[PDB]
């Protein structure tokens, strides 16, 4: 198993089910609860401020990716690749993955296609465990992202 | 002293210690 | 006034009555019910355990407190502060505290003491809320209690 | 045969069952007469005293100990070895032992096993003289006893 | 358990011992 | 506000007080965290590194100073004005200087005097800050400190 | 076969053995038992003067060696030969030495752990004679000790 | 267990040389 | 009546330059 | 044999080891050294006062010499050559060669290294015993050395 | 290893012969 | 003296607190 992989799908997939059912599901989490609970809280706060500050584009470029049914998600993921097609990674663009992630989530409850969110979450995460787990490893993981995020009081 | 409040405590602080050290998220 | 004090006097009162009498008694709750209830499973499960591993210690240390009678509670409380009195707090201490005001349970039951166990949980109760408000609620209260000593894996 | 704990079962065996029974028995000792009268009303008098002082805690003490019949005054012998195990032996734990056993021979009485008495008394005359006989002659015995717990005239 | 011997046997060591103090000559 | 002094102090006091309660910490920092952080992970590496190399020597020193309360606290911060009193200042004397305290740290624990360990580290980060402050944010404070000390092979 | 073995244990045990109590024995001693009574006399003295002094410091030394029971002993014994390294013997250091013990007595009657008390001041025994042995006949052993310490009575 | 055997050591020395000529 | 500082911090002043020549720097 | 030698490293390893632990201990020397006890006097007073006077110069020239372990005591020993390389020899030099050594006993404590503090002693009496016998003979040995620095007093 | 030897040396000769001359008379 | 009542009813209080387990859930 992966640990790593476990805990990004558990964070990840909890965010963009709650954005869409509106609702708050804080169950008993993994075996790393305190960063994936800490985490989430994170993203619920830039998800949420990096949601409302594109919304209105959102809207369009998700209609103009014309998402319908879970064949369309492997067009999410060609999208998702070719935002680190320059060979940079940061903490902005993997949070607004996550946002835009969160947009669509909302989109397929939309249009009665809630069984594409599970998909659309480990797509999501694949491509960041996939494909970027050095970067991960060296930021540490998800204990970097909130130090990252962390602001202020 | 003839109260003992001191050495129970600092005995029950260690063993907290361990307890916390036992749950902790590894 | 204080669901916070309600809530934690309840837990850990039912803890040391139960603990005394032997009988894990299964009548639930009150308010908030769920959580209260899962802080009291979990106080019994981890609780125990800590119980049985310095039961030997345990039996000394409370024979150096000298607990005869409903006065003597008050030598706990004293105890209880020295507990933090290094300014550091985390679950592992709260719990072992509560542990070993469990033991004392037991013990005044031996005595035929039994009036003095709601004294004893009411100052436990006391000394956690009235010093430690403010690390209960950014430890978010008994929701992060069940959340440090969460255990569950293996499929 | 065994001179220290004969007499050790006599003085015991009498006063737990004058405790038991409410009255005093009092019938005269019982090959050496004197002494054993002596630390009778010895025991009487220091023995009634620590039962007077600790009667609450004796009653929970006891109730823990679950004691029905004669098969569990077998597992008070356990706790009479507890009370000497560190090596120190005094007057003081010894009437303790005697005076907690009187408490458990009322018990006994009121929960309708008299049977159960005579047993207890031989089970605390047991430990007494097994463990700690040279304890008992170097003290002199129950002439020691009565001594030790003589208050000054007036 | 289930005979706490130790348990009441340290009771009775306690008490046992303040009785001595009682009776001990000053 | 002095805002290299909480930093300064937050670093500081951490790394003493996991080095006295043997245990190192793990919660995250004030301010942002990242650089913090990356000061307390550059401490301990080289911090520990300095003790271990030093460890007899600073046993006899800390020996002589005679640290007994918070009263022999004022001690300390004159050792440390001696350490850049020849004027000069540079990473590998600081470092040390913080490995000293730590050293100090564990032995206030082993006297039961760790109410003294958090105004030790008040007098470390009172030094650096009060004498040599424009030589800190000369060096970029915390962030030369890393730079300093960065060592790594990928 | 040595006397002074002997008479050393029993002078330490009985000093340990009672501060662990929290009362004196005052059962005559073996052999020579005036020397014995007036060593016994003189430790408690000077003893419970060094624990009163050094109460705060005794308290976390002995913490940080973590005496949990017997199989810990042999860690205080290392501390004890540790005491004599710079070569440099007195009774300074030995009744230190053994008021230390005597706290150490104290701490394993809290902590449900008394069986090691005898081991315990055996190993403080063994230390002195083994190691000392020579330094305590030119001191005459426990005559001296006495010596050392009596104090002035103002005539 | 008790790595602090020379710690522990060195503190007894200075307070029983302390215990020495308080007497002496 | 007066521990000597100087001795200390001189110590410390030569062991702080020994780190700063160490190879975390040149 | 050699009974130059002996009380040599008598009276210098007395010196080196005082003047670390802070005050004096076995006072009767052995030779029998009345002399012996005298130059022990002589040297802490004439010795003492000339520490006090070039502590500043000491403490940089020490610092300098860099001692930190049993290897360092050599570099002290080619040193102590070096001071009667101009081939003049008195009691004035010899006395400074004593005091300085005691200056490097007390750093060894500093640094915990007091096993060095013997080995110190050595090797400060080898070089006087070894290139110096004759001199110190023709002078009258400790006796030259008390008499040398005996001041009258006297009034 | 030893760098000094010298310096340190005919500083302590010249502190030993004025030591010297203070107690000589 | 004085007829005992504490000691017959913690006796009554445990055989009812028996009773209950053998019928209980």
């Amino acid at each position: 198993e992966d640990e790593l992989y476990r805990q990004s799908l558990e964070i990840i997939s909890r965010y963009l089910r709650e954005q869409a059912t509106g609702a708050k599901d804080t169950k008993p989490m993994g075996r790393s609860g305190a960063t994936s609970r800490k985490a989430l809280e994170t993203l619920r706060r830039v998800g949420d401020g990096v949601q409302r500050n594109h919304e209105t584009a959102f809207q369009g470029m998700l209609r103009k990716l014309d998402i319908k049914n879970e064949d369309d998600v492997k067009s999410l993921s060609r999208v998702m690749i070719h935002v680190f097609s320059d060979g940079v990674t940061n903490w902005g663009r993997i949070v607004t993955l996550i946002s835009f992630g969160a947009f669509v989530a909302k989109h397929l409850k939309t249009i009665n296609q809630e069984s594409c969110i599970e998909p659309l979450a480990e797509s999501i995460t694949d491509v960041l465990v996939r494909t970027k787990r050095d970067w991960l490893v060296k930021q540490r993981g998800w204990d970097g992202f909130v130090e990252f995020f962390h602001v202020e009081d | 002293p003839g109260v003992m409040t001191q050495e129970v405590g600092q005995l029950l602080q260690d063993m907290g210690d361990d307890v916390y050290q036992q749950y902790r998220s590894l």
